[PDB]
């Protein structure tokens, strides 16, 4: 592996990734053990 | 034809154990064409003679000669590096008990042969070192420049490490390299033990040295021929 | 002494459940402060 | 692990040994999952002389 | 280097042992999605370059006279092809021949334990066969020793 | 040491006592040196008959000196297995190449404790050229780890051998395994039985002698006369069981206690079924009750002669009138 | 997993004889393991050390007559089996008549 | 478990043993030879002296000490390492780099292309043989 | 080594050849001592062990069947190569019963080529009969000097006669030495800039990479090693990458394989050669005080002529596969060398290909570029680029204006024999 290695060797899209993580992170059911503060 | 079977077998299995009476447990080295340098069975007076050391932190130290030299100055180089590579590489390995040394004779033409040492990190890039002797130099002192040379390169990649913490448990963490090293130990001893028996050993483990044999009393009484205050039987 | 914060993280789990359900406490507790006031 | 045998000493190899428990474990209580449309839970208690 | 018509033949003879292979596959439980048909495909892959290759070899009227005895033997070859199939068929009923074809398909062991489980399969079947015929005239010669012991 | 003169007399060894043979499949147990051959054997055989006798073993080089065959059973498969002796200096005994001919198939045992040594390299290519079936059996599988059994069992399937079997003698993990691996060569012997069965009975419907008297034997259905043959040590009793078979069977040579495990051998004498058992060299008290493994070598020595039918028990006459601990024998 | 085995996380009292005294065995000579002997006070320790040989000769040295290079009889003891008792006995060199060849005078000579 | 020891010895004649059909040793030839031979037969007849420096002095060969039974062999392994060490100062140059590397001294010998005079066209072998995921899709609106 | 870049899109096609049976490796030891220049190949390439046989995995849709052939010096195993190669192609012919043919009209030209080329073969023949006879030299060395010469070795003949032609020894390693591939593609990138202003695509494709990595010799995977490239495999890499690089449309592959053919006489040109090479570890930063980064002029002048020399029975082979129904016949009865790279490069793709070699093979003959200095200049470059624009056009206008051309200018770069 080693030798392998060696030898080888505010913009609109980030504004719709939070909405998206932030809606994954609340509908999610996986998320429902989150405490209520969060 | 069975019997003729049984025949060739015996001689190949008596071919194989004249050659590794001694060295059965030992692992098989690369059968390249630049490392013969370890199928040869090793002096150990020579690898007495030349005990040399490098930094720690170095893990891979490996030597690449061309086989064929166009120029004279060349031609010199690969005898340089063919020397070092028989005379002091498997002195380092031996002596170091961490670096895994492998030589390499490439069928090719390449008049400035090269040697790269690979340190523990895994993100540090290796350090590649030409041969480039100087051409007043002879071949002795020529070797010995590149000795000195690829032991100052080994020297700066270990201290040039990020994490010495972590490089040094790698190394306490590394297993053996030197497995290979077929050595002859002629009249010194076959047991370290016995080697440094001239030595006063001070390193031992308690739970090492504790017999477990039974009557380990009786046993070690009679090993000593020591009385152990004990009183004479009838003896009469 | 690596193998005694090894300890800690079996039990500093459990330390972080009860300070949630005390959160959880906090925060409903104060809802209903303004439902009926 | 404790000693089997008193005759024979701690130097035989073949010395027997039986484990014998100091702490049969950690227990801790179970705590269920709390729901956030039900935080509200009803229940019956039944007391004897307690305030 | 092969004849079309030879060509055809043996497709349709690979075809007819690769879905006699998975409906056997289907049938009697092969723990392996893959199963005999790997095997099947090496050994018949093997079977036909040796085949092609002894062709070749013969190439060198007298090419005439041998085209007919090399197509003969393709067909004996692929009427043992034929054969096999229907042992395979019926080879779900039998307890040893589900557990011959499923060590065959795991592959443990060298060449030769393999090889002696595939000749011998054939062998067994037959012998199977056989068993019927032997153990039914046996009972009957002892049934009418029986009834004429009984007459007597 | 053999030498012509030697093999030239064994050659002319006359059988005093025919073998019985085989009846059922044959399996021997070929490997290394101390890679657990005989544990495996133990797991596997099943003698309600003699239950004292069975297989010795120790974590050390050199345990089995000497084969030993016995009747198996395994999932309601009745087979006898050879316990095979280690190669010792690289090489196989005589006693052991004339025995795995025998046998019908093999178990190439492994162990990982020890990388694969050239002489493996040389038995494995050996058993290549007799054509006979082998299956490789990684012992000694738990000493492994999970994220290493990967990388240790590609290797084995690289040798010729696919798909290596992973067995632990101690856990007795894989039994159920190796079983069905077996299952075919059960039916396959059972079919090569009954067919020769088949052959046997038609050559004495047609008149042939030496077809009557093999089914004489077969027909034969009497108690075997288990012979036993005990004795002190260095005595030579060894050495005269392979003058009734006719050959180099048990290993005899000037050093005392080379047999470690009793063998059997089922013959035929005059119409007789009978068990030659070989035993170990008795010794007195004085001489065992220090050496620990002389002792448990002895104790299967006593255990033979509590089943055996007839016993007889020789002694060196060299020495003239016989030893004293003869008689208490 | 076993209960039988010990746990290998864990560590038991160290029990065996210690640093001191193996330092000490060592730096008088014997063996680390020669620790292993039964009732040593400071008497047998000096028995023991080699100090002093525990040897003679069979006549005193005025009165030899066989030639002795280095040789005394010694003694060797053996414990016996179970307990306390053990068996003292001298120990004797192998001598040997030397029959030689003199390159000063012609004949040989012999010579216990 | 002392072994047979050899000691070096310092002949004075050519012996011509009749027996075998060779020579013992030459003159003023150093030979290691059986003690018990030594002792019983060569020195009576002064055919050889005891190979010392003072004797290789006085006889005017240059001197060389042998370190005779200087390391009493107890085991025939110490008699072999001491037949070992013998060697060595007998013959250092065995032991230098260039005589361990003389078989590769001029590099591998499969590499090394060597002459054929002739061979049998029938020997020539020839044999064939038979030569038999998922992902996720990210999009970034962009 | 008929033609260097000819390659196709194919399916990889496995092979075992054999090795020897262990522990007499005789074919082993025959190969280490012959394949010494191709020895990196030859340990990259994959081995496999059976029960007591050794074979090696070799493509024979790859470059590895050709430069196995091209070095083996073992007849049975090179015959066997030869047969394996013709059968499979027959085969796959058979299975395939659709290829694409040329046109009727230009294939009679080509016919027509082959009739002045049997003098030639009667001559070259006897250039490669007296090779064979000198096996008894150290240098190359063969099974059977005396035996008849046959088909299946016209490679190695061909290479033997090219390096007598050479008289220097080892030209093709000496030359792969100062050769290596990055600064190759650098200057082939700033050639093909010179070249094409805006016309020429701004890297090569991915599968044309692949196809590369396939038909190029493996070199050594160590960590110092940089990847170096003997000169046929510079020339084939130059007329690949122009072929592939030229922005002409896949319908008029006959100014790719012009704008191929040019690049191709780029890099024999000896002076190019000796102006893009450089030492490699000067590029690698390794060594710098040697100050020879130039290419030696004898070897260039050297491993030049090599590719120079034998164009007939390269005109030839590339005949037989012109047509399919003329390789069936040709394969087995006349000089041919079957190499899979060709076979996917039909009948019009084929039929292009020799005529833009011998157009530009004829172009370069007139300008003579090749011997005064510096293909680099504008003027130069001007007249390639007329040249190659002119060409396509009246291919693509009419086809007899061309065929003509063709005539006379195979009639010219091949020579009539004299004396
Ligand atoms: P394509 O059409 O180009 O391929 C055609 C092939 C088949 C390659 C022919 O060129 C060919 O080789 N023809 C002659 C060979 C032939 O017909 N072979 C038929 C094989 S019969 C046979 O004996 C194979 C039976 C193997 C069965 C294995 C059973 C295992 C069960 C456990
Ligand atoms: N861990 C482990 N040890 C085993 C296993 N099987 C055998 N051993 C050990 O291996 C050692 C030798 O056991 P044996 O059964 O005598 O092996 P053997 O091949 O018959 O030995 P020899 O007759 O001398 O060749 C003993 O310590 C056994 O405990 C196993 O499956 N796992
Ligand atoms: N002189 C002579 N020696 C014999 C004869 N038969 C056997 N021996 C020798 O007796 C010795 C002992 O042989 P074994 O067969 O091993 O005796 P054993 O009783 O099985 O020995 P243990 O297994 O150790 O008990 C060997 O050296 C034999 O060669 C004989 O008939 N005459
Ligand atoms: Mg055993
Ligand atoms: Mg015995
Ligand atoms: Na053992
Ligand atoms: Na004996």
């Amino acid at each position: 592996l080693e030798e392998k290695q060696s030898a080888s060797a505010p913009p609109l899209q980030e504004l719709v990734d939070e909405v998206q993580s932030l809606h994954v992170l609340l509908s999610s059911p996986r998320y429902e053990d989150t405490p209520l503060a969060t | 034809a069975q019997y003729k079977f049984i025949r060739r077998w015996e001689l190949q299995m008596r071919d194989e154990w004249d050659q590794l009476e001694p060295f059965k447990g030992l692992p098989k080295p690369k059968r390249q064409f630049g490392n013969e340098a370890a199928e040869v069975i090793w002096p150990y007076a020579l690898l007495l003679e030349r005990v040399v050391k490098v930094h720690p932190f170095t893990k891979s130290i490996y030597v690449y000669y061309a086989q064929r030299q166009s120029t004279a100055r060349g031609k010199l180089a690969a005898e340089i590096a063919r020397s070092f590579a028989r005379e002091f590489l498997i002195p380092i390995t031996f002596h170091n008990s961490q670096v895994y040394t492998e030589a390499e004779m490439l069928l090719e033409y390449s008049e400035t042969p090269w040697v790269v040492l690979h340190s523990l990190d895994n993100g540090q890039k290796p350090r590649i070192l030409p041969v480039a002797p100087v051409e007043g130099t002879p071949a002795h002192t020529a070797v010995e420049q590149l000795l000195a040379e690829v032991v100052q390169g080994c020297e700066a990649l270990g201290a040039s490490v990020a994490d010495p913490v972590t490089a040094t448990r790698v190394l306490n963490e590394r297993p053996l390299q030197n497995q290979y090293v077929r050595v002859d130990y002629q009249w010194f001893g076959d047991t370290p033990d016995e080697r440094a028996s001239h030595l006063v050993r001070w390193e031992f483990e308690p739970e090492q040295i504790e017999p477990k044999i039974r009557h380990r009393t009786r046993h070690v009484l009679d090993w000593l021929n020591y009385d152990g205050n004990l009183p004479t039987h009838r003896a009469v | 002494r690596m193998k005694e914060a090894e300890e800690e993280a079996r039990y500093m789990q459990f330390r972080k459940l009860q300070d949630t359900f005390w959160s959880n406490r906090k925060v409903l507790v104060n809802r209903v402060k303004s439902m009926y006031n | 692990l404790i000693e089997d045998d008193a005759r024979t000493p701690f130097s035989d190899p073949s010395k027997s040994f039986s484990p014998r428990v100091q702490s049969y474990g950690e227990y801790v209580r179970l705590t269920g999952k709390l729901p956030r449309d039900l935080p509200v839970l009803r229940f019956v208690l039944y007391r004897d002389s307690y305030s | 280097s092969v004849p079309s018509a030879i060509r055809i033949d043996t497709r349709v003879a690979y075809r007819r042992l690769i879905k006699v292979a998975d409906q056997v596959t289907r049938d009697c439980p092969l723990y392996q999605t893959e199963g005999l048909r790997q095997y099947v495909g090496r050994r018949f892959l093997e079977r036909a370059e040796r085949n092609r290759q002894q062709y070749r070899h013969l190439l060198h009227q007298k090419q005439r006279v041998l085209t007919a005895q090399y197509g003969k033997f393709i067909a004996k070859e692929l009427q043992q092809v034929h054969g096999l199939a229907e042992l395979l068929l019926r080879a779900p009923g039998n307890t040893a021949l589900t557990s011959m074809l499923q060590v065959l398909s795991a592959g443990v062991g060298n060449v030769h334990y393999q090889q002696t489980v595939e000749r011998n399969y054939v062998r067994y079947c037959q012998f199977e066969e056989k068993k019927l015929d032997r153990d039914e005239v046996e009972e009957e010669a002892t049934s009418d020793r029986q009834n004429r012991i009984m007459q007597h | 040491k053999r030498t012509e003169e030697q093999r030239r007399r064994v050659a002319g060894w006359r059988p005093v006592v025919k073998l019985l043979g085989d009846q059922r499949l044959r399996i021997a147990i070929v490997g290394r040196m101390n890679s657990g051959k005989s544990s495996l054997f133990n797991l596997l055989r099943l003698e309600p008959t003699v239950p004292g006798r069975s297989n010795v073993v120790r974590d050390f080089d050199g345990i089995t000196r000497d084969s030993v065959e016995g009747q198996a059973q395994l999932e309601g498969m009745h087979f006898t297995i050879i316990d095979t002796p280690g190669m010792v200096q690289g090489r196989m005994v005589e006693e052991a190449f004339r025995t795995v001919e025998t046998a019908d198939a093999a178990i190439f045992v492994t162990a990982v404790d020890e990388d694969i040594m050239p002489e493996e390299l040389s038995l494995m290519q050996y058993l290549h050229l007799k054509h006979m079936p082998v299956v490789l059996l990684a012992n000694k599988m738990d000493l492994i780890q999970e994220e290493e059994e990967e990388a240790v069992l590609d290797r084995y399937n690289s040798l010729g051998f696919g798909n290596a079997i992973p067995f632990s003698a101690r856990r007795k993990s894989g039994l159920e395994m190796l079983a069905a691996v077996l299952e075919p060569l059960y039916h396959i012997h059972a079919m090569h039985k009954v067919e020769n069965d088949w052959d046997i009975e038609d050559l004495a419907m047609q008149g042939d002698e030496s077809a009557m008297e093999e089914i004489r034997e077969r027909n034969c259905s009497d108690r075997f006369i288990r012979i036993a043959i005990v004795g002190r040590t260095n005595s030579g009793k060894s050495s005269l069981v392979n003058r009734l078979v006719g050959f180099e069977r048990n290993r005899a040579v000037d050093e005392k206690n080379s047999t470690r495990d009793p063998v059997e051998l089922p013959c035929s004498y005059k119409g007789r079924k009978l068990k030659l058992i070989d035993t170990a060299g008795l010794a007195r008290h004085r001489y065992r009750a220090d050496r620990d493994f002389i002792g448990r070598i002895h104790g299967l020595s006593v255990n033979e002669i509590r089943f055996a039918h007839v016993v007889i028990v020789v002694f060196d006459a060299t020495e003239g009138h016989p030893n004293k601990y003869d008689m208490a024998v | 997993f076993s209960t039988f085995a010990l746990n290998p996380e864990t560590s038991v009292a160290p029990h065996g004889p210690p640093r001191g005294l193996v330092n000490r065995y060592v730096s008088m000579g014997l063996p680390p393991w020669a620790a292993w002997c039964n009732k040593v006070n400071r008497y047998s320790l000096y028995r023991m050390s080699g100090v002093t040989q525990r040897s003679f000769l069979p006549k005193p040295p005025q009165e030899m007559d066989v030639i002795w290079l280095n040789e005394r009889v010694r003694e060797r003891v053996r414990t016996s089996r179970q307990v306390q008792n053990v068996y003292r006995q001298l120990k004797y060199p192998y001598v040997k008549t030397g029959i030689h060849y003199s390159d000063v005078l012609d004949h040989w000579v012999q010579v216990p | 478990q002392i072994p047979s020891i050899r000691i070096p010895v310092i002949f004075l004649v050519n012996l011509f043993d009749e027996a075998k059909g060779c020579w013992f040793g030459r003159r003023y030839e150093t030979v290691y030879v059986e003690r018990q031979f030594m002792r019983e037969e060569l020195m009576p007849q002064r055919y050889a002296i005891y190979a010392t420096p003072e004797a290789y002095k006085l006889l005017g060969l240059p001197v060389v000490n042998h370190h005779t039974h200087e390391e009493i062999p107890k085991t025939p392994r110490e008699y072999e390492k001491l037949l070992e060490r013998q060697r060595y100062d007998e013959e250092r140059w065995k032991y230098t780099i260039e005589y361990l590397f003389r078989k590769y001294e001029d590099g591998p010998p499969e590499l090394l292309d060597r002459p054929e005079d002739g061979w049998d066209g029938s020997e020539e072998i020839a044999l064939s043989s038979v030569a038999g995921x998922x992902x996720x899709x990210x999009x970034x609106x962009x | 080594p008929i033609c260097p870049g000819l390659c196709g899109e194919l399916a990889a096609v496995p092979f075992r050849v054999f090795l020897g049976t262990l522990p007499t490796l005789a074919v082993e030891e025959r190969f280490l001592r012959q394949l010494q220049p191709v020895f990196a190949w030859y340990s990259s390439r994959k081995r496999v062990k059976e029960q007591a046989n050794e074979f090696i995995e070799i493509d024979l849709a790859s470059c590895d069947a050709e430069l196995l052939l091209r070095y083996s010096h073992i007849y049975y195993v090179r015959r066997q190569l030869f047969d394996e190669l013709i059968e499979r192609q027959m085969t796959l012919l058979d299975s395939g019963k659709a290829p694409k043919m040329a046109e009727p009209s230009l294939l009679q030209c080509l016919a027509g080529c082959n009739m002045t080329i049997a003098d030639r073969l009667q001559l070259e023949i006897r250039q490669l009969g007296a090779a064979k006879r000198a096996a008894s030299v150290p240098g190359r060395r063969e099974l059977d000097p005396v035996a008849r010469l046959e088909v299946y070795d016209y490679a190695c003949m061909m290479r033997l006669v090219e390096e007598d032609a050479g008289a220097v020894g080892d030209a093709e390693m000496k030359a792969r030495a100062y050769l290596p591939r990055e600064v190759i593609e650098s200057k082939l990138g700033h050639l093909t800039q010179l070249l094409l202003g805006s016309d020429a695509r701004a890297a090569l494709d991915k599968k044309d990479v692949k196809l590369l990595n396939r038909m190029i010799p493996p070199d050594y995977t160590r960590v110092g090693c940089v990847e170096k490239l003997r000169p046929f495999d510079v020339t084939a890499y130059f007329r690949f990458y122009g072929e592939r690089i030229n922005n002409v449309k896949v319908e008029n592959y006959f100014k790719r394989a012009l704008w191929g053919h040019v690049y191709r006489r780029f890099a024999t040109t000896p002076s190019f050669l000796s102006g893009v090479s450089t030492y490699w570890a000067r590029h690698s930063g390794l060594d710098a005080s040697f100050t020879t980064t130039t290419m030696p002029q004898e070897v260039a002048v050297a491993v030049c002529d090599q590719q120079i020399q034998f164009p007939a029975i390269k005109f030839r082979a590339q005949y037989v596969y012109t047509s399919p129904e003329t390789a069936r016949q040709l394969w087995r009865t006349d000089a041919a060398v079957p190499l899979m790279r060709l076979f996917p490069l039909m009948g019009s793709r084929t039929a292009e290909d020799l005529a833009a070699g011998v157009l530009t093979d004829a172009f370069w003959m007139h300008l003579g570029l090749s011997e005064e200095e510096n293909l680099l200049q504008d003027s130069l470059l001007l007249k390639v680029r007329r040249f190659v624009d002119e060409v396509g056009d009246m291919y693509e206008t009419n086809i007899d204006s061309v065929l003509k051309r063709v005539d006379d200018n195979f009639k010219q770069v091949v020579p009539q024999l004299k004396a």
